């Protein structure tokens, strides 16, 4: 299995510290935190070494195993929409 | 398990100030940004600085645009002496009161699940003059009661507004006091803000404007005078109702008589005053 | 594997125009710190280096960067000049990695002393205690041959790791003709 | 394709429109007087990052639909109706199509496009060049075809309109379409404004007659005061063709 | 307080007012005014207001929904 | 001085109150009722307060 | 050359909260910082300010460092936030003038050639206003002969946006007093005029006390100086100035006296009216 | 998804207008973020003033679901 | 102090130590708070001390109270209210009731509460022959308890006047002075 354990900071503080199949997506990962957060998957946004992770496998990324991640939630106002 | 109404959130003179100016600059639009600060206790949520992030949108909504700027915000403030992490967010509704929409209610949503105790700032910059500024806190009530325990007098000080409550307050979500502790330094440099220079206290006057405005004044006042001669013969033949409506579209030589005798008088008196006070200081 | 937030002070002085260290001693130094921040980067990703010259005072010219693109970029350019101030120099250097980036770094610093040094033993001893308690090591490379020998130096770095310390170093080079990171062995592999 | 078109619909969906107004005076720096074309006048703001020297007394305006804050400055609107009078077609007539007409050729041209061409022999002669013509004859001599071939084989800007076309029901937007053309004319120097069948609506002012008779004889009285009043026109021409000039008004 | 009261109340003053037409005034602290979306009120004048430049069909500014002469 | 004070506090609240419509009365009728012209709106048969 | 520095109350407010910060972390004094800002044609105008890490050995004025890579990553990313904010100069919060400073402002010349430094002193024990403003500039003697690099003063001020100006006067609610007027004419002038000057003229009997006794060398220019003061220092015995100063005291009472006079009729027109209501209000009891 | 989203917001009920112009617009200088709207700037397109069968007119900084060199005035 | 609330305790300290002294330098000093003072509590909590102050002479508490409550301030309202019930506890002044009866409808809901609570404690023990207000006072309560579209503190105020009126069954009585004239320091403490 080789679990690829990977450090998920806020921005808050709060560390969603979580393991992965080493084949993980970030699509995966998102959805991941979403169940855990119970907030819908497309609000969060996943960074790692100052480049968003947009999608694909974790490895070409170069994720690896005690990688740090940040999670940024969007921030939305307005009156409708 | 209670989230009590007296808990308060404190917003430092730095980041209201941070806060009114960004809304302002963006009238028309709601913009926004985070907000730093610590969770200390149950009953206080300090906020001790706010930063605006990039963000694009029209005047029906506005969306942030890149979280790198934010993480590494974060970092270089921390770098520099302020580990604060983010505690909540604040936008600005330019003339519709301060209330959620349903865009906030999501974004606080999210900001809730990721933190249980983030709150929501509303800072509505064109409703807000100088003694006064508009601004409110909120956090969300779940699908459940009561939201809040009462525990003292301190929540119920507000009178939530109609606009509030038409929007959703006390539905949708609930209010928090906002409180605007201060530091020594603080209030030293809010105190000298206004302060003048030594030299303009003993500067005096252009002898000749001086007396240029005397003239004029005492000129303005013979006219006023005759026309409160003439006024005085009247409130005699005057309806007790009727004086009310006497003066309205037309002008009043009484009061224009006093505001000239005041100014007058506190413009010679304070000349007078520094020119003999110059007299003795300076040989 | 170990954090280690390493500044590199560099001797910038009018004794590197001596050609006796291959093509000129600046080339030489240049190599050397070319293969040092390469191996620190190897060691640890997230390891991060800087760069300090000791030139008529001091000048800082790359804070600590996780990168080495920058250090080796702003290397060029600095072209020979002056005398060298080495305890102005080690407590700039001191002052940068004490605002490190990230506090549970380790802290190091590594000195191209090519010219020779006009601090008394006192001063330098004074300097070694205080770095001592402030948690600091201190690999020093004897380049320039200006001494060749414990020129206030060998004192410096047994006061620094006295009592079984083992954590400073002083590397000494002789003028033999040989690429500097050649001869460097000992603080890049056993450290 | 199909996804980047569907994106882009999406995305469209969620707009909203701006209110257009007028800016009728500038009370403070954040503060304007904007009269919205529905006909109520409003105090509003104005975006920060604008070029508030722009916002003059009568400049057309965007307005937020909420704040009714001022978020853009627009050119001069021009009606459709005159969009639709300097769009016409008159095919591609050329001088060589006409017979018959060589000095009433030379003077519509010395009226209408030397002094666009030449103004310097005007200037060291001493005379402000000519502004209108008025073609009249029988039927079927060339009136007509006279100004198709003008339109076709000059580049100033063109004008045609019809005088029965101008008029309108409701009371003064006949005399409103006028000024939107002269306006329109101004704007677009150089131009040339054809009025057709001028008897339409340019006709003896009677004494005694109607309300509709009145209507028009505002109409023509408008139409007066734009070609020779308290505002010289410079640069724009008219030229009129008519089969009926004894009924003319002596003004016009 | 009075002075500080005097301040807070132009909040009342927002920017997007509508502009209107002073007709005649009844009672002091009560006008009606003729508002441009062509509609008489019975309104209310803000305190602050100087009375003296309340001229008959003087241009005033009234409150979006309020209407009042403010 | 006091009193002044208390009504310009309490004056933010008052003025947002809906004004009032100024109609023209054409005549009385009926139990208690009125016949008055909103202008620009058409007519009403509008009832009169107990005052 | 400046004519004139205005920086608003937020530049101030953010270097009170950077100097807690660091004091709160501990081991400093002074506290350093960029002033982005713009400018207005010789009016200079300090809108925003960042944090800068900064350290200095409190014996060698020597050993100071200065983040600059730092400094340009803060401002590329207070760039993309506000384009109209331009790196202007460099605030500390020191009390008075340290001899890095001239080190310090030739090393933010790279970043802005016409560097403005403020200084804000964030524990004032005086009467005046916060703000310090100093240039670079060449200074080139007759007898000191070498050319220094030295300090020139600018006027400061301190303005204000519209926002700025409501949050400020909200957040006032500390001690407020307007009473614009003579009272607020004598305090805000008056006593606090006299205090100032009597505050500067024992900083110089202090110097001059230094210089006389022997702690510090003599200084021809400032000698110079405070004798240009003392030779413009005015006499009021003149019998001209003294005829001129009673002409236009007359004048200045004549108007007094007529103000005065209004006063009083309005004063005796109140009580007969209201003399007139409460006669008639108890007829109308009785 | 985005197809049921459009059909959803073209519900029925419209409004007929005349499009009175098609004017052409384009950015005026550097917007700084944090505060910048995408329609006074970075809208280099066509931009349409319509007249609402209400007799309101409007400036429509995004055109719609219609191409705009379909649209005459 | 800076602290509003140092500041407070500041007045309770000064109604403490002048408990029951009729100090005019004390009620100076309150006085010149409560109508000064920037924070609303620190009125308030100036305002309640003369009650503490003036208990002896309770004929005098309304003199300087009863323009404070009629006040533009809630806070200064509701100040006064419980420093009329504070000074006139087990008294059932007749100035007292009728300051306070206006101030049952007030329109701030916690001026109600203080109006109420100061109400029920002036009258404790009262029969309609010695108050001939203490029945309409019941009635009230009752009323405000059993209202259902009526403010939440209001209703408190309302609920602590009952008990507080007949308390200790009927057999209880507050007063801050012994029967022979000596404060009694548990009830000023509690109070
Ligand atoms: N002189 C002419 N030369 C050529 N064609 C002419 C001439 N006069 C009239 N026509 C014919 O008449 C038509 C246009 O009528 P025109 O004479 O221009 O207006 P009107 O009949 O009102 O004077 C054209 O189709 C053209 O073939
Ligand atoms: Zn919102």
């Amino acid at each position: 299995a080789a679990p690829m354990s990977l450090a998920i900071h806020s921005t808050t503080g709060t560390r969603y510290d979580l393991a992965v199949p080493p084949d993980e997506t970030v699509e995966g990962l998102r959805k991941r935190l979403s169940q855990r957060l119970k907030v819908p998957k497309e609000r969060l946004a996943l960074l790692h070494k100052d480049t968003r992770l947009s999608s694909g496998k974790l490895q070409e990324f170069g994720v690896g195993d005690g990688s740090k991640l940040t999670l940024v939630p969007t921030v939305e106002a307005g009156l409708m929409s | 398990p209670a989230v009590d109404t007296a808990e308060q959130v404190y917003i430092s003179s730095l980041a209201l100030l941070k806060m009114l100016k960004h809304g302002r600059a963006g009238v028309p639009m709601e913009v926004m940004g985070l907000m730093l600060g610590e969770f200390v206790d149950d009953y206080t949520v300090r906020v001790i600085d706010v930063f605006a992030m990039p963000q694009s949108g029209t005047g029906v909504s506005v969306e942030a645009v890149d979280p790198v700027f934010q993480a590494k915000m974060l970092d270089m403030l921390k770098q520099t002496g302020r580990p604060e992490m983010v505690v909540g967010w604040y936008h600005s509704h330019p003339g519709f009161g301060c209330w959620l929409s349903g865009v906030d209610i999501n974004t606080q949503q999210s900001f809730e699940a990721l933190s249980e105790r983030a709150v929501a700032v509303v800072v509505d910059p064109i409703q807000s003059v100088k003694g006064k500024v508009v601004i409110d806190a909120f956090r969300l009530i779940n699908a459940n009661h009561e939201p809040r325990q009462t525990t003292s007098n301190l929540g119920h000080l507000n009178k939530p507004s109609i606009q509030a409550l038409i929007h959703g307050l006390n539905r949708h979500y609930y209010s928090i006091t906002i409180n605007y502790r201060k530091n020594e330094l603080e209030q030293k440099m809010l105190l000298n803000l206004h302060k003048k220079s030594w030299m303009e206290g003993l500067t005096l006057q252009d002898y000749s404007e001086h007396c240029k405005h005397n003239e004029s004044v005492v000129k303005e006042m013979l006219e006023l005078a005759k026309n409160y001669n003439k006024a005085v013969e009247e409130e005699d033949k005057m309806t007790p109702e009727q004086l009310a409506i006497k003066n309205v579209g037309k002008q009043d030589p009484k009061r224009h008589l006093e505001e000239h005798v005041d100014v007058l008088m506190t413009s010679n008196i304070v000349q007078c005053l520094a020119a003999m006070l110059d007299t003795v200081v300076f040989k | 594997m170990v954090l280690e937030s390493t500044m590199v002070c560099v001797d910038n002085s009018e004794y590197m125009r001596n050609g006796d260290f291959l093509p000129t001693r600046l080339q030489a130094q240049q190599d050397a710190v070319n293969i040092v921040c390469h191996s620190k980067t190897r060691s640890n990703p997230e390891n991060n280096v800087g760069l300090i010259t000791l030139a008529n005072d001091c000048e800082v010219l790359t804070t600590l960067t996780p990168d080495t693109g920058r250090i080796l970029s702003k290397l060029h350019t600095v072209q020979p000049k002056g005398k060298i101030t080495f305890c102005t120099g080690i407590r700039v250097a001191h002052l940068a990695l004490k605002h490190r980036q990230g506090k549970n770094h380790k802290m190091r610093i590594i000195a191209f002393v090519g010219s020779p040094v006009e601090d008394n033993e006192k001063d330098l001893v004074k300097l070694a205690k205080r770095l001592k308690k402030e948690k600091v090591n201190v690999d020093i490379i004897n380049f320039g041959e200006e001494e060749v020998n414990t020129e206030k130096l060998t004192a410096f770095v047994n006061t620094l790791n006295g009592k079984d310390g083992t954590g400073s170093h002083l590397v000494t080079v002789p003028p033999g003709p040989s690429l500097a990171d050649a001869l460097i062995s000992s603080p890049i592999l056993a450290g | 394709k199909q996804y980047e078109k569907s994106e882009n619909d999406l995305k469209a969906l969620q707009s909203v429109g701006q209110i257009v107004g007028e800016v009728l005076k500038q009370l403070t720096e954040e503060k304007f007087i904007v009269k919205a074309t529905n006909g109520p006048r409003y105090v509003v703001g104005c975006r920060r990052q604008l070029d508030k020297s722009k916002l003059k007394p009568g400049t057309r305006v965007a307005l937020d639909m909420t704040t009714l804050t001022i978020m853009r400055y627009l050119p001069r609107e021009v009606d459709p109706l005159v969009y639709n009078m300097s769009h016409e077609d008159p095919g591609n007539v050329s001088y060589s199509e006409i017979g018959g007409l060589s000095e009433q050729i030379r003077e519509l041209r010395e009226v209408i496009e030397l002094p666009l061409t030449n103004p310097e022999l005007f200037q060291r002669v001493g005379i402000i060049p000519p502004k209108g013509c008025l073609l009249y004859g029988p039927p079927g001599t060339g009136k007509t075809l006279l100004a198709r071939a003008v339109a076709s084989q000059l580049d100033c800007n063109f004008l045609k309109v019809v005088s029965s076309s101008i008029v309108d029901k409701y009371i003064g937007e006949s005399a409103r379409l006028i000024r939107e053309m002269f306006n329109y004319a101004r704007d677009h120097q150089p131009c040339i404004i054809f009025m057709d069948e001028i008897d339409a609506i340019g006709g003896r002012r009677f004494s005694e007659g109607t309300s509709a008779d009145r209507e028009i004889q505002r109409t023509l009285m408008e139409l007066l005061n734009q070609m020779d009043g308290f505002d010289t026109l410079h640069r724009v021409k008219m030229i009129m063709a008519t089969n009926r000039p004894d009924t003319l008004d002596p003004a016009l | 307080e009075f002075l500080h009261a005097q301040e807070e109340v132009k909040r009342i003053q927002s920017i997007p007012l509508v502009i209107g037409q002073f007709l005649e005034a009844v009672d002091q602290n009560t006008a009606i005014v003729g508002s441009t979306t062509g509609s008489n009120y019975y309104v209310r004048i803000l305190s602050t207001i100087d009375r003296e430049l309340l001229k008959p069909n003087a241009s005033v500014a009234l409150h979006k929904h309020s209407n009042a002469l403010v | 001085l006091n009193a002044k004070v208390r009504l310009l506090r309490e004056e933010l609240q008052l003025l947002q109150e809906q004004g009032s419509y100024v109609g023209e009365v054409v005549r009385a009728m009926d139990k208690k009722k009125v016949l008055v012209k909103v202008h620009p709106e058409g007519k009403f048969v509008v009832d009169v307060d107990k005052n | 050359a400046v004519q004139k520095v205005v920086v608003h109350p937020l530049v101030l407010l953010s270097v009170v909260d950077h100097f807690n910060r660091i004091g709160k972390v501990g081991n400093q004094k002074r506290v350093v910082g960029v002033l982005l800002g713009s400018w207005q044609k010789k009016v200079l105008d300090v809108s925003n300010s960042f944090a800068v890490p900064f350290d200095e050995d409190d014996k060698d004025d020597s050993v100071w460092f200065l983040d600059h890579d730092y400094l340009e990553n803060m401002y590329g990313m207070f760039k993309k936030v506000n384009a109209r904010e331009r790196i202007v100069g460099w605030y500390h919060t020191g009390p008075k003038l340290h001899k890095n400073d001239i080190a310090i402002n030739e090393l933010m010349k790279r970043y802005c050639p016409n560097s403005v430094l403020v200084i804000i002193d964030v524990k004032p024990k005086d009467l005046g206003l916060p703000t310090e403003a100093y240039i670079s500039v060449e200074e080139v003697h007759d007898d000191g002969t070498p050319t220094s690099k030295t300090f020139e003063h600018v006027t400061s001020e301190i303005g204000a946006e519209e926002a700025e100006e409501v949050g400020v006067e909200h957040l006032l609610r500390d001690i407020k007093d307007t009473t614009v007027g003579t009272l607020s004419q004598r305090i805000t002038n008056q006593v606090h005029g006299l205090k100032g000057l009597n505050s500067k003229l024992l900083d110089i009997r202090s110097y001059l006390e230094k210089v006389a006794t022997g702690k510090l060398p003599i200084n021809h220019q400032i000698i110079y100086q405070l004798q240009d003061v003392f030779n413009l220092l005015p006499d009021v015995s003149l019998q001209e100035f003294v005829k001129a100063f009673y002409l236009k005291t007359n004048d200045q009472m004549v108007v007094v006296y007529l103000a005065s006079l209004i006063r009083s009729v309005v004063a005796l027109h109140n009580l007969i009216n209201n003399k007139i209501a409460n006669r008639d209000a108890e007829k109308k009891e009785g | 998804e985005n197809s049921e989203k459009i059909k959803v917001n073209k519900t029925l009920p419209y409004l007929v207008s005349n499009v009175i112009e098609l004017l052409d617009v384009d950015p005026n200088d550097q917007e700084e973020d944090g505060a910048n709207i995408d329609l006074d700037s970075q809208r280099k397109g066509k931009c349409a003033v319509i007249k609402t069968s209400t007799r309101q007119t409007y400036f429509l900084p995004v055109i719609g679901l219609v191409d705009a060199e379909k649209l005459k005035p | 102090d800076k602290d509003p609330i140092l500041r407070r305790s500041g007045m309770y300290t000064v109604a403490m130590a002048y408990c029951g002294s009729g100090n005019n330098k004390a009620i100076r000093r309150l006085l010149h708070v409560a109508v000064s003072d920037v924070n609303d509590d620190v009125r308030r909590a100036a305002v309640e001390s003369l009650g503490f102050i003036l208990f002896r002479t309770p004929e005098q508490c309304p003199s300087v109270v009863s323009l404070l409550s009629e006040s533009y301030n809630p806070h200064v309202r509701y100040g006064a209210a419980m420093a009329l019930g504070i000074c006139c506890a087990g008294t059932g002044n007749k100035e007292a009731i009728n300051l306070l009866e206006p101030m049952t409808n007030d329109p701030v809901n916690y001026v109600r509460q203080g109006a109420l609570i100061a109400s029920a404690l002036i009258m404790i023990q009262q029969t309609e022959i010695t108050c001939p207000k203490v029945n309409q006072f019941r009635q009230l309560y009752s009323k405000v308890i059993n209202d259902k579209h009526d403010d939440v503190m209001a209703k408190f105020g309302a609920i602590l006047a009952q008990g507080i009126l007949d308390a200790g069954g009927h057999n209880v009585t507050i007063s801050l002075q012994s029967r022979t004239g000596h404060t009694h320091m548990p009830s000023v403490v509690g109070v």
